[PDB]
């Protein structure tokens, strides 16, 4: 799965 | 990185009157998201912080209604109505919208409140100390406020600056106050010599100093 | 029942690293970011990174690249900070923060936040407190000297917490390469000394906690 990140990223 | 410059660095205010502070980031913190991660922090003496308000104008939970927070683009403010004696800490803000995410350098809200005497103690060596072969003469002055205050230390009539350490304590967040701690350190042979030991604190509530003393 | 369990003190030796611990629970650690935060004595705070738990993303402030290295292990439930190269200025409080539920953007903050670990750079080794009791109107002063320790800090409580009022506890002074603090208490003269007062000591450094009982 794709979580997104407090830094704009998607982990 | 975004700089979050807050202003003032101290504030005194006195209970019951509206304190406010302002932080300017250098440039916009809307999150690529849409939020505005805009949070104020309080730390207390001793303390962590912990979160007053979040997202610009957000009050957490149990928060009281006295604190509120505004803004927008590069300016926010806190506002503390009918500011209390428990509100005395270091205030931050911080934008948590763009990596390295940063506080402001923090505001020390100090409160003003009528002058007060200081209680003082003083207390002798422990007869645990004096078998490990130290003497430690411990006085406190306690409750006092303003701030500034001496404390001189006799050893039979006469003064002694040596061997003396001082302590203050940050101001009280029940009363507004302040403490102090002074201990003069002898060795358990020169303490033996002599048996009257005097602390005096002169401060600004008397023109006389007030004066606690004991013979061994 | 949310928390975030730091150690209250790391000592480690310049040019070495050290590993800081968070254990988190009472809440599912893998669903909530943990962050890093740097507060130097007297000054402000500084953030350092963030970890996701459940995939083990980091995100770095730059300044901190090649001096902390973050990790998190989920059979544990426990988030870690590794310091490198360890230098004088190195040594600060340290906190770890619980800070947001990745899947409610409104809650990105720091609601949750450790106690904090002081860390200590310095060759010097490990020294735990001498505790003396000072013991002796409407009101009674009693106090508890702590004497001769090294690294910060110690925490000092009177009857493990229960007795807060009046509570006074000083800033260490450093003298001879050791610090000693003392705190007061003040209570009803009625009531001691016939409810017991003892104060309560912690080292974290030492791992020791000392109780003394103040006696007439």
């Amino acid at each position: 799965d794709c979580i997104l990140e407090r830094d704009g990223s998607r982990s | 990185d975004v700089l979050m410059t807050q202003i003032p660095l101290s504030l005194p205010v006195s209970l019951g009157d509206q304190a406010s502070i302002s932080c300017r980031s250098s440039q916009n913190i809307v999150h690529s998201n849409g939020n505005t991660y805009l949070e104020w922090y309080l730390q207390k003496p001793g303390q962590s912080p912990k979160l007053l308000i979040y997202k610009v104008s957000n009050r957490f939970s149990g928060v009281p209604d006295r604190f509120s927070g505004s803004g927008s683009g590069t300016d926010f403010t806190l506002k503390i109505s009918r500011v209390e004696a428990e509100d005395l800490g270091v205030y931050y803000c911080f934008q948590g919208s763009h990596v390295p995410f940063t506080f402001g350098s923090g505001t020390k809200l100090e409160i003003k409140r009528a002058d007060a005497a200081p209680t003082v103690s003083i207390f002798p060596p422990s007869s645990e100390q004096l078998t490990s072969g130290g003497a430690s003469v411990v006085c406190f002055l306690n409750n006092f406020y303003p701030k500034d205050i001496n404390v001189k230390w006799k050893i039979d009539g006469s003064e002694r600056q040596n061997g003396v350490l001082n302590s203050w304590t940050d101001q009280d967040s029940k009363d507004s106050t302040y403490s102090m701690s002074s201990t003069l350190t002898l060795t358990k042979d020169e303490y033996e010599r002599h048996n009257s030991y005097t602390c005096e604190a002169t401060h600004k509530t008397s023109t006389s100093p007030i004066v606690k003393s004991f013979n061994r | 029942q949310v928390q975030l369990q730091q150690s209250g003190a790391e000592l480690a030796k310049p040019g070495a690293s050290v590993n800081l611990s968070c254990k988190a629970s009472g809440y599912t650690f893998t669903n909530y970011w943990v962050h890093w935060v740097k507060q130097r004595p007297g000054q402000g705070l500084e953030w350092i990174g963030y970890i996701n738990p459940s995939n083990t993303y980091i995100s770095y402030n730059q300044q901190f690249k090649d001096k902390a290295t973050l990790t998190a292990d989920k059979s544990s439930s426990t988030a870690y900070m590794q310091l490198s190269r360890l230098t004088y200025e190195d040594s600060s409080v340290y906190y770890c923060a619980r800070g947001g539920f990745f899947y409610d953007y409104d809650v990105w903050y720091f609601d949750v936040w450790g106690t904090g670990t002081t860390v200590t750079v310095s060759s010097a080794k490990t020294t735990p407190p001498s505790v003396y009791p000072l013991a002796p109107n409407s009101m009674v002063t009693l106090g508890c000297l702590v004497k001769g320790y090294f690294p910060e800090p110690v925490t000092v409580t009177w009857n493990s917490g229960s007795l807060s009022s009046g509570v006074h506890t000083f800033p260490a002074v450093l003298q001879s390469d050791l610090y000693t603090l003392s705190s007061s208490v003040t209570v009803p003269s009625s009531t001691w000394p016939s409810e017991t007062v003892t104060c309560n000591v912690a080292h974290p450094a030492s791992s020791t906690k000392v109780d003394k009982k103040i006696v007439p």
